[PDB]
């Protein structure tokens, strides 16, 4: 997150960290056993046994007392996800139940976010050509932008497909960046998934998200 | 999927001609459009990607635009070296790159 | 960056043939490798692709069940095993690469899912 | 290294990998007990006890049989190094001797490079906004560029100060990138240290190095 | 992004004074914090800096040995302990930030070693 | 170190004036140059960094150039809102940011 701020310890209890190999991205706890992230995080299709989910975390890949480490039973990419255009860029993670069938233990630092002043958070690059991830979870306030402004020839043109949305400033500055993929956009309810963007904080190039309200039926059907 | 292109087009040096590509909601209206030029006896050459972007080395006089299920390619400042085959391209629902019929651009 | 095709020739109908595409000057691991065929007097036709994200291997319907595309990343070469070659499989077969999309950022420097580099082409003739 | 290629296993035996905390950059073995790198790698001045030097390595931060891990006795930034302009951007690492006073064991994969068709190598970003380092050591051929072309108003202007040099193409493409700082430029003799660059592989923006021949007396004086 | 100075006032010559600069809207850890003073009717004068790379703390020669600059990163505030305040230390003292240079890349988005954000300024009067 | 600037400058609206800064080989000829504008009663405002780069929000009509130990600032399309104090800035060998004397730009 470029142009953002360090979030408080109990500010985003719904954010999730995903690890496999040397790869990382974020997510959103929408239910005790369900994490919603981007489809392009898992488009190389790693094994579910290679995936690690950490809930309750503030520093990236640092152990904490409220941190909760979980395994992934399975994940479901959207059936119509396009790796070329990043349309339908959302996936669902199913967490591994313990002996007594409790996936995530709810706490002041671990809590699911509801489904449908917007705020974006992640551990991505704090500068456009940053060498490392953000150690602390960063947060930023980004306004929702209209679809007519999204599909303007000077902003994004025809790249904006149904299911997408804009958030940020047409003047640049504050935006999402590399490493923030799959992270939440909360306006609290989950209103977006950090999906793609041409640059980090460029003028007339705000970040593009996944419209969570556009896929409410898909999430309800595939989280049962 | 399939993309529809005019069989041929004609122009005079210095003029401006337009090559149009027509598609459906599964290839063009849902994804990017690409343009390739093929001189006789040679491999195709990338002209336009992402519906409006040019690879380095392609003159600014080649312009591409996309509007829904239709895409077009414009060549302004037409020269005699533009006599080639022009193809629109896309990927369908199962990826699987798709090519248009091709257009014979003639420089008269 | 160079792509070189080989293996073309005259084949009887119903025969078999294998094509090769040697790659040089670039990493033969970060790109999608494709076969595109040019029938004489016709347009381009996409045949096969390998290492396409969310897929393993994609085939055109006209060649499905007869053509097999594979890689030898150590040899930096691409194969196309063509079986049951019928009459309208005559074409100039091209080998090309496309860069897949990776993460959040799209840059003007990198040409995603566009066939930027092609090969010279190898001629396949299926006649009796 | 953008636009580069995977190097062979025994191609650059003089390259060094430096690790401290979550930070990393490259270097050049110029002597059995001396590694030459960039001054801006160590401008935050970490302790020498926090520095780890790995020689003989092919995969970044991966153990190998020819790999040699060494400690740093001390390092010496250039006394006139400017963090504002990156002038005199070079530093010298002194390796830790063992019981019998042998710092680095020479092998087919560990070998110092001599001091004064140019080649640049490193584990940096393979794309401009890359999320991770290069796993394999990349190499690239970059031509030496004239100082008049360096100081052209359209290329770099007045930013080129004495002790700097250019290498790469005015058309872009092949260049060094983020994560390659301190790495070698060999034309073999060491002719440059990867120092800074405005973008990765931009047109009229080739990478800037440290002219090793400009600081030969400093290196000879401070490696005795 | 906002900087607020405080602690100015009328001091007898040879006295002591401490200035404070509260920061908001940005991370008070990735920036160099400076004091610049504006004497009445004169120009700008750089006083002190903290967390400057290759240095720990830099002082102007006119204030060396009398002024001490320090941080409270938890409080996101910057201090300036002024001692032995002589007559020509009267000025409007400004608190400003500059972004240090980090690695290989320099970007047009980020304004290195430039005083992009300042404060309103606090007035210090040293008179008898 | 010290930077030398003219005490004042004058101009008519719509004209083009130049503010020059003179330095030595330890501050200007060895490092970047920065420009700041200060309206009366207000804090200084960053105008130019890296000898030619403008922060967003500063009009294109402000131009800066550096040539050896001397630097200059040009204001084309002069307006009545440009009446301010202009300072050149740099860092010396021991970092330690340095400011010029300042120039009184008057819009007549
Ligand atoms: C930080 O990121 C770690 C991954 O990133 C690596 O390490 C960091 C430090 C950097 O260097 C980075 O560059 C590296 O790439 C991440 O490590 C993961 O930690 C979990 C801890 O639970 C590991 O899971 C456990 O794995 C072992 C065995 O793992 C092997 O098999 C898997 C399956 O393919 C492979 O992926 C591994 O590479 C190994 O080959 C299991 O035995 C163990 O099972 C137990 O726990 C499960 C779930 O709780 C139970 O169901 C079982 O019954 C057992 O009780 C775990 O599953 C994971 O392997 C490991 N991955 C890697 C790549 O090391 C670490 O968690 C992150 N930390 C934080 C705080 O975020
Ligand atoms: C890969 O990078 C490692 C550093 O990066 C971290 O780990 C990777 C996997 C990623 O997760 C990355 O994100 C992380 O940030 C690097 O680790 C280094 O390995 C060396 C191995 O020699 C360690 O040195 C040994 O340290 C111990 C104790 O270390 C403590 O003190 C130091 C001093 O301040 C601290 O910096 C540490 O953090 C620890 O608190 C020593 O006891 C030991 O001494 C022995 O060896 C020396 C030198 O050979 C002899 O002189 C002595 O007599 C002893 O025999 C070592 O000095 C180093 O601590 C460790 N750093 C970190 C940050 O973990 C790893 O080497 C890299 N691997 C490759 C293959 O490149």
């Amino acid at each position: 997150v470029v142009g953002g701020l360090v979030a408080l310890r109990g500010a985003h209890p719904y954010i999730a960290a995903l690890y496999w190999g040397h790869s990382f991205c974020a997510g959103s706890l929408i239910a005790p056993c369900w994490v919603l992230t981007a489809a392009h995080c898992l488009q190389d299709r790693p094994a579910p046994e290679d995936l690690t989910v950490v809930l309750g975390q503030e520093r990236r890949n640092h152990s904490c007392e409220p941190c909760q480490t979980l395994a992934v039973r399975s994940y479901r990419l959207h059936e119509a996800f396009s790796p070329v255009s990043y349309q339908h860029d959302l996936a669902l993670l199913r967490l591994q139940e313990d002996a007594d069938g409790s996936c995530a233990l709810l706490s002041p630092y671990v809590q699911p976010v509801s489904l449908p002043l917007c705020q974006v958070a992640g551990w991505g690059h704090q500068f456009e050509g940053a060498e490392e991830y953000a150690s602390f979870l960063q947060e930023a306030q980004v306004p929702f932008l209209s679809l007519e402004r999204c599909s303007a020839p000077d902003v994004h043109g025809s790249s904006i497909l149904p299911g997408m949305l804009c958030a940020g400033f047409l003047e640049g500055g504050t935006d999402a960046c590399q490493g923030d993929s799959g992270g939440p956009l909360v306006c609290l309810t989950l209103q977006g998934i950090i999906s793609w963007g041409s640059g980090c904080g460029d003028r007339n190039k705000p970040g593009v998200y996944t419209d969570v309200a556009y896929y409410l039926a898909w999430i309800r059907e595939h989280t049962v | 999927s399939v993309l529809t292109q005019p069989p041929s087009a004609s122009g005079t040096p210095g003029q401006r001609v337009t090559i149009s590509c027509s598609g459906s909601s599964s290839n063009i209206g849902r994804n990017y459009v690409y343009w390739y030029q093929q001189l006789p006896g040679t491999a195709p050459k990338l002209l336009i990607y992402s519906n409006n972007q040019r690879p380095s080395g392609v003159p600014d006089r080649f312009s591409g635009s996309k509007s829904g299920t239709s895409a077009s390619l414009a060549i302004s400042g037409l020269r005699s070296e533009d006599e080639a085959d022009y193809y629109c391209a896309a990927w369908d629902a199962s990826l699987r790159g798709v090519f248009g019929g091709g257009t014979k651009l003639t420089v008269l | 960056v160079q792509l070189l095709e080989s293996g073309g020739g005259l084949v009887q109908p119903g025969g078999s043939l294998r094509l090769s595409c040697a790659a040089s000057g670039f990493t033969f691991s970060k790109y999608i490798m494709q076969w595109v065929r040019q029938a004489p007097g016709k347009g381009l036709e996409w045949v096969s692709g390998i290492d396409i994200p969310t897929k393993g291997t994609v085939y055109a319907d006209s060649v499905k069940g007869r053509f097999t595309i594979s890689r030898d990343n150590s040899k930096n070469t691409l194969y196309l095993q063509m079986n049951s070659l019928r009459a309208e499989d005559t074409a100039v077969y091209y080998c090309a690469r496309a860069l897949p999309r990776s993460g959040y950022l799209i840059s003007p420097h990198y040409y995603y899912y566009a066939l930027d580099v092609w090969g010279q082409g190898t001629t396949v003739t299926v006649s009796s």
